[PDB]
RNA sequence: GUCGAAUUUGGGUAUAGGGGCGAAAGACUAAUCGAACCAUCUAGUAGCUGGUUCCUGCCGAAGUUUCCCUCAGGAUAGCAGAAGCUCGUAUCAGUUUUAUGAGGUAAAGCGAAUGAUUAGAGGUUCCGGGGUCGAAAUGACCUUGACCUAUUCUCAAACUUUAAAUAUGUAAGAAGUCCUUGUUACUUAAUUGAACGUGGACAUUUGAAUGAAGAGCUUUUAGUGGGCCAUUUUUGGUAAGCAGAACUGGCGAUGCGGGAUGAACCGAACGUAGAGUUAAGGUGCCGGAAUACACGCUCAUCAGACACCACAAAAGGUGUUAG
RNA sequence: GUGAUUUCUGCCCAGUGCUCUGAAUGUCAAAGUGAAGAAAUUCAACCAAGCGCGGGUAAACGGCGGGAGUAACUAUGACU
RNA sequence: GAAGACAUUGUCAGGUGGGGAGUUUGGCUGGGGCGGCACAUCUGUUAAACGAUAACGCAGAUGUCCUAAGGGGGGCUCAUGGAGAACAGAAAUCUCCAGUAGAACAAAAGGGUAAAAGCCCCCUUGAUUUUGAUUUUCAGUGUGAAUACAAACCAUGAAAGUGUGGCCUAUCGAUCCUUUAGUCCCUCGGAAUUUGAGGCUAGAGGUGCCAGAAAAGUUACCACAGGGAUAACUGGCUUGUGGCAGUCAAGCGUUCAUAGCGACAUUGCUUUUUGAUUCUUCGAUGUCGGCUCUUCCUAUCAUACCGAAGCAGAAUUCGGUAA
RNA sequence: GGUUGCGGCCAUAUCUACCAGAAAGCACCGUUUCCCGUCCGAUCAACUGUAGUUAAGCUGGUAAGAGCCUGACCGAGUAGUGUAGUGGGUGACCAUACGCGAAACUCAGGUGCUGCAAUCU
């Protein structure tokens, strides 16, 4: 797909609260950060002997990912989050679809 | 290679025919269906007698060519090439398929082996037309064909005039009118509906209602 | 695999009447519905929202709602040994008004007039419907009617 | 070791022991599913026809 | 086989169980070896196999749904028992009738659409090609193709205008019908409407049939979750005492009479007995019951003899019978 | 490993191993270092063997092709 | 004497480590295996005109694609064909007539659509925010997908309106964990500030065996619980294949259908072929061949007696009664 | 009765060919300053109602017309079907019994009905 790096629509945020002009952009996961419970407790099963204390998984099938655009209000700062459905090519650069031009040379 | 009729004879399956669903079919061992003097014209042969099914069952396609060819032989040499006119009636549209042969049962969905006309009780396989002198010379045509057929099937002498919708005299009442008119090799009739206009144009020798 | 969506098996069902396609007569539209009136169902495939389910296909029930574009109908559904309560949201042109108490109505308006014009002259009413009953005695005449004699016919093949 | 796929047999004779009941009908059906804005109207609608039939037995 | 040596052999001594020892066979390690023997953990676990102990009375199944590393097992719903409880001419129905819907199967159709298919006939080309006249021609004339017109023979599970039977939704009133005119923030131009009402009018021919050893409701629990068969509909398969669906009725769980025999056919469903009458099927003798009555037919140097059922076909006969 | 004698043991180090007086700026742990922080901590640089790169090795494990044409009958194919 | 703060040793840290340990090494399936996917799904048919409905039934499709191919508005009419216009031809671009959709609407197919649902243009983000109801599958759970409202905020249009993604019927994902968005909210339990951590609400990272384990082989050295729910041997049903026999008679046979043969067709039998099946046996019915010996069948090779011949004789061939 | 604007059922309204249409109305029709749209004032926009015409639209009528609508003991109680039997038949299939019952065919009849508002010899 391609998808516009900009978007009036609703900004649910006290002051806003109303269909503002949000800056879009791809959600990227975030560093790991041990000192997460999660990872805090992990670290510690696998201590001593006994090997892997956990499951490992293998049986990969999804050949995608569902983007997550980030929808930045730019009065009132806020965020909001909106998925889309799997799509194997992703963009939010441009290069608009053309009116009836010619497949050239 | 091929299997015996006697594997076929009845209709077991729904008509199975020749489809964008089906689309590998073997063809029709039988091709004409006309033969004899059949540019000939519906007042040259008023005698018509048929080759009549008694039964439900399904005809080969090989079995139809292979009467086709016996009756046509026959009344050919005996009467001439000319004599008469031999109306093959049905026509093999039904495939049957085969299961050719690691597996066994496991999925066993035929490819078509096949085909077979599926006919009738009453239902007339053979139809042909003469003169009325040729009678016999007919019957012994669809008589000798039938022993190439499984089932009863049986000769039965018409009521009408040759290929013909019409009953002889019927026929001939509105013939020695003005009614009738020739085409190739069937034939025109009158009608009181319609465009008096071009109505008359066609059919000038009947609105005088006489000869 | 086997295949069981939506609309399955629905080909001629949401198909459209011979010579009667295309916009949908304004009557459909200009029909008004209560509460409690008795609809039947029949999808309309040229309008694909607000569809029934092709189960509801053919099915009478009692309108509980009424929207902008819509009435809800409640269906009994008869799943297993039992019935359970149902309710279709049906766009107007999937719906129209049952004649199955028409008679009914007719029926009761006029068993209320026979019953007075019954009372106010002097009783004897009897106004419960009753079956076919079998036909009295009577007498045919033979003048001008003297009995035609048939036999059965031979057997013959004309062909 | 292949064996039976599917069938209703005897099915409905199981469903006739203990009824088919009969769908079960009552005067005051609940109003669920209903449309919101008539029914936020249809309670001060019954709330104030209350209130008249109060101040009829003053 | 070998028999003076890589010979045989006593005793003593060392090597110990994932260890030994092995001129190597997974051999040998006390009748134990692809991991010895002894005790213990230990009554190891077992969706698998076996067995499970008195009588009578009443009721009485399932082999199906959905999820499961699920397919010889479970959970879940169903079917079953129990205990009842609230009520009672009430309300109830594997049924009809009446009124009103839904449907695209069977049939039918194809000189109706789509798709197939046999045949000619008549047209039309500045134009698919051939051939004669030719300098050619948007030339003429034959010709075979395609198309067109009106006809003709034949077809469809995945075609169709039409369109059944059987099945199928709803309705047949007191929770009803009519009048008067309150409430609201919904809704209307509007006290307009919508919903819910207050007050008033009409009783069992109060609104079809037939039935009802009553109706309604609650809790909890077993077994079951291999099914098989018959008529009809039906898929795969040449076919099957084969494989797989639909509806009902069965067998399984069930004896009794009949089909000699036999799970499922026909008759008929079981407390202990008397008398009677029957069913299906029989009545020469076996064998209870007419070697009954009547009209034909049939003579077989492999006659025939009763559904399911325990097979026979094309084709023939100057045997005989009636047409 | 192979298996008396006689004879003879061809070519192949790409792979898998094994191996090396080899190279070096690639990756690379704990400790140690530096940087930010109020510290917990985060980031960074440096970095052993190993890996990777390079060389050796077949009496290591093992391997040791396909399609056309071509000589005065045909056939064949030294030859391409 | 040698060696020397180096070795050695002790604790962590990386490499190496089938030498050894422990464990695992899908399901359905006309046995299993190889294959395929009937394992989660969609269209049409099977499907027996409501609904439901099986097989490794039939013909196809799904793990995507689209900032427009989503939303609103206006204008327009498509496939095809006829007739016309320099170069220009079968096919370029221009016009007019006809045109029920014979087109197009991403994709399988089926529905659906004509001042549109198709084509051209204009303006856009409703593909958005909140939390419930409902329909399909159903346990009346979940998930997917969908429907009609309520409360917002917007888009478009003169407006009525329409818009909660793609015309409809498929296009997908629990708990634990991580991660991000959200209010600036609750907690860190002796009291505070600040980092940090933990909660709440909504998303993403994925389980395709798709209600969702973390998983390689070999065993002929082999083991146990079971299975006749299941193969290999006998037996049963079937008889496609094999084998054997007919009917018709175009032909063959110098001439001449049938002496002897016999095409195209077509009806059968057989159960020493091989298949199909899986009903009996898996707490075991001794598998091939031969030897020995008995008995049976006849579709007769010889031998007895016959009939026929394209029987001169001789020899042969065909047929009968014959085991 | 005509006509117009808005309609409802959506062919008895459609299609093919020809003829007829008073009056009003519709219409065709004139113009390009202005709003507005085009390659083109053809469409679309505006202005005149003046300069012109029933030719076309429109309405109606004709036609052994095409189509479509309706009817009928026309075909047919046919096909098909629910139920029954220890009915026939080697089978394939087929009669019978109590019911339900088509489609094509054939023949006749028909060719828009009508609501609101305004207008009209
Ligand atoms: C494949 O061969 C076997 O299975 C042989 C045997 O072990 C026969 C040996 C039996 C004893 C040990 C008793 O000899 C056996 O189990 O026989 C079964 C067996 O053993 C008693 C009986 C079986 C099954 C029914 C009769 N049949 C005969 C013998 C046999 C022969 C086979 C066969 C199976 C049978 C079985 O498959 C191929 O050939
Ligand atoms: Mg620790
Ligand atoms: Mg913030
Ligand atoms: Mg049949
Ligand atoms: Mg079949
Ligand atoms: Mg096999
Ligand atoms: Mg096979
Ligand atoms: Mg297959
Ligand atoms: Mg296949
Ligand atoms: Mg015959
Ligand atoms: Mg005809
Ligand atoms: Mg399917
Ligand atoms: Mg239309
Ligand atoms: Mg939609
Ligand atoms: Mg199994
Ligand atoms: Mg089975
Ligand atoms: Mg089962
Ligand atoms: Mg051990
Ligand atoms: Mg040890
Ligand atoms: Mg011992
Ligand atoms: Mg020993
Ligand atoms: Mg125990
Ligand atoms: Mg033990
Ligand atoms: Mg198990
Ligand atoms: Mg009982
Ligand atoms: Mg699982
Ligand atoms: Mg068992
Ligand atoms: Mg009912
Ligand atoms: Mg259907
Ligand atoms: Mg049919
Ligand atoms: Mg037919
Ligand atoms: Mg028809
Ligand atoms: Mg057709
Ligand atoms: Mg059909
Ligand atoms: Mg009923
Ligand atoms: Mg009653
Ligand atoms: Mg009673
Ligand atoms: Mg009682
Ligand atoms: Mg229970
Ligand atoms: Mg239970
Ligand atoms: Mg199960
Ligand atoms: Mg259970
Ligand atoms: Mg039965
Ligand atoms: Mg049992
Ligand atoms: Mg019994
Ligand atoms: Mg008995
Ligand atoms: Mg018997
Ligand atoms: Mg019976
Ligand atoms: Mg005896
Ligand atoms: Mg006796
Ligand atoms: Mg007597
Ligand atoms: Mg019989
Ligand atoms: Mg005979
Ligand atoms: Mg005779
Ligand atoms: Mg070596
Ligand atoms: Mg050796
Ligand atoms: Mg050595
Ligand atoms: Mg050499
Ligand atoms: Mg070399
Ligand atoms: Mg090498
Ligand atoms: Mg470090
Ligand atoms: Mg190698
Ligand atoms: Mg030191
Ligand atoms: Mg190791
Ligand atoms: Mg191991
Ligand atoms: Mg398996
Ligand atoms: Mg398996
Ligand atoms: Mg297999
Ligand atoms: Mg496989
Ligand atoms: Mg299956
Ligand atoms: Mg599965
Ligand atoms: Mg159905
Ligand atoms: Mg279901
Ligand atoms: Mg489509
Ligand atoms: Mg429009
Ligand atoms: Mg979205
Ligand atoms: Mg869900
Ligand atoms: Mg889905
Ligand atoms: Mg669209
Ligand atoms: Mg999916
Ligand atoms: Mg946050
Ligand atoms: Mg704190
Ligand atoms: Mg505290
Ligand atoms: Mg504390
Ligand atoms: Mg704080
Ligand atoms: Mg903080
Ligand atoms: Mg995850
Ligand atoms: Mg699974
Ligand atoms: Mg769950
Ligand atoms: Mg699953
Ligand atoms: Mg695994
Ligand atoms: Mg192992
Ligand atoms: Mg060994
Ligand atoms: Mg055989
Ligand atoms: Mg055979
Ligand atoms: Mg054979
Ligand atoms: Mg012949
Ligand atoms: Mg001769
Ligand atoms: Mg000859
Ligand atoms: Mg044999
Ligand atoms: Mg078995
Ligand atoms: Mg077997
Ligand atoms: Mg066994
Ligand atoms: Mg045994
Ligand atoms: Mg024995
Ligand atoms: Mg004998
Ligand atoms: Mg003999
Ligand atoms: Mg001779
Ligand atoms: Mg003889
Ligand atoms: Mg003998
Ligand atoms: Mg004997
Ligand atoms: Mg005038
Ligand atoms: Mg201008
Ligand atoms: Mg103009
Ligand atoms: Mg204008
Ligand atoms: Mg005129
Ligand atoms: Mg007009
Ligand atoms: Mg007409
Ligand atoms: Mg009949
Ligand atoms: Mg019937
Ligand atoms: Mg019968
Ligand atoms: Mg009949």
């Amino acid at each position: 797909v391609n998808v516009p790096k900009t978007r009036k629509t609703y900004c649910k945020g006290k002051t806003c609260r109303k269909h503002t002009q949000h800056k879009v952009t791809q959600y990227k996961a975030g560093k790991a950060s041990l000192f997460a419970q999660g990872k805090r407790r992990y670290d510690r099963k696998q201590s001593g002997f006994g090997g892997q204390t956990k499951p490992v998984f293998h049986k990969k099938a999804k050949t995608t990912k569902k983007v997550v655009l980030r929808l930045e209000c730019v009065k009132c700062k806020t965020r909001a989050q909106l998925t889309l459905k799997r799509c194997k090519h992703f963009e939010l650069g441009g290069e608009k679809k053309q009116k009836g031009q010619a497949l050239q040379f | 290679a091929r299997r015996p009729a006697r594997c076929y004879r009845y209709q077991k399956n729904k008509p199975y025919p020749k489809s964008r669903y089906n689309r590998a079919v073997p063809d029709s061992k039988i091709r004409i269906y006309d033969l004899g003097k059949k540019k000939a014209t519906v007042d040259e042969f008023p005698l018509c007698v048929h080759l009549v099914s008694n039964e439900l069952e399904q005809l080969s396609s090989e079995a139809l060519e292979a009467a086709r060819i016996c009756a046509n032989k026959y009344m050919t040499t005996v009467s001439g090439r000319d004599a008469f006119h031999l109306r093959v009636r049905v026509h093999p549209f039904h495939v049957l398929r085969i299961n050719k042969m690691q597996q066994g049962m496991r999925g066993a969905w035929g490819k078509p082996h096949g085909l077979a006309a599926r006919v009738d009780i009453g239902q007339i396989i053979f139809s042909v037309r003469t003169k009325d002198s040729n009678k016999d010379v007919v019957v012994e045509g669809l008589r000798r064909a039938r022993y190439k057929f499984p089932g009863q099937q049986k000769i039965i002498l018409s009521k009408k005039w040759g290929f013909t919708n019409l009953d002889r005299p019927e026929y001939l009442k509105k013939r020695e009118a003005g009614e009738v008119k020739d085409d190739g090799a069937f034939v025109k009739f009158l009608s009181k509906k319609g465009s008096l206009e071009n109505n008359i144009r066609e059919f000038p020798e009947y609105f005088a209602a006489q000869a | 695999g086997k295949s069981h969506g939506y609309r399955s098996r629905t080909r001629y069902m949401f198909q459209r009447d011979f010579r009667k396609h295309g916009a949908v007569h304004l009557s459909t539209y200009l029909k008004v519905y209560k509460v409690g009136d008795i609809v039947d169902i029949k999808a309309n495939g040229s309008i694909q929202k607000g569809m029934p389910h092709k189960f509801y296909q053919g099915k009478t029930g009692v309108v509980y709602n009424v929207t902008k574009s819509s009435v809800g109908v409640i269906i009994n559904k008869m799943v297993g040994n039992r019935y359970l309560e149902k309710r279709l949201n049906l766009r107007v042109e999937h719906i129209k008004h049952s004649k199955c108490r028409q008679e009914f109505l007719e029926r009761v308006k006029a068993n209320a007039a026979k019953r007075a014009e019954a009372k106010a002259q002097g009783v004897a009413v009897q106004l419960k419907r009753q079956p076919a009953q079998p036909r009295e005695s009577r007498i045919v005449s033979t003048e001008g009617n003297v009995p035609q004699t048939l036999a059965p016919v031979p057997y013959e093949t004309f062909i | 070791a292949k064996s039976k796929n599917h069938t209703a047999h005897n099915q409905t004779r199981k469903a006739h022991r203990n009824g088919i009941k009969k769908p079960k009908t009552y005067k005051y059906p609940s109003l669920k599913g209903v449309d919101p804005k008539f029914r936020r109207n249809h309670k001060h609608a019954l709330h104030g026809t209350a209130k008249a039939l109060a101040a009829a037995k003053k």
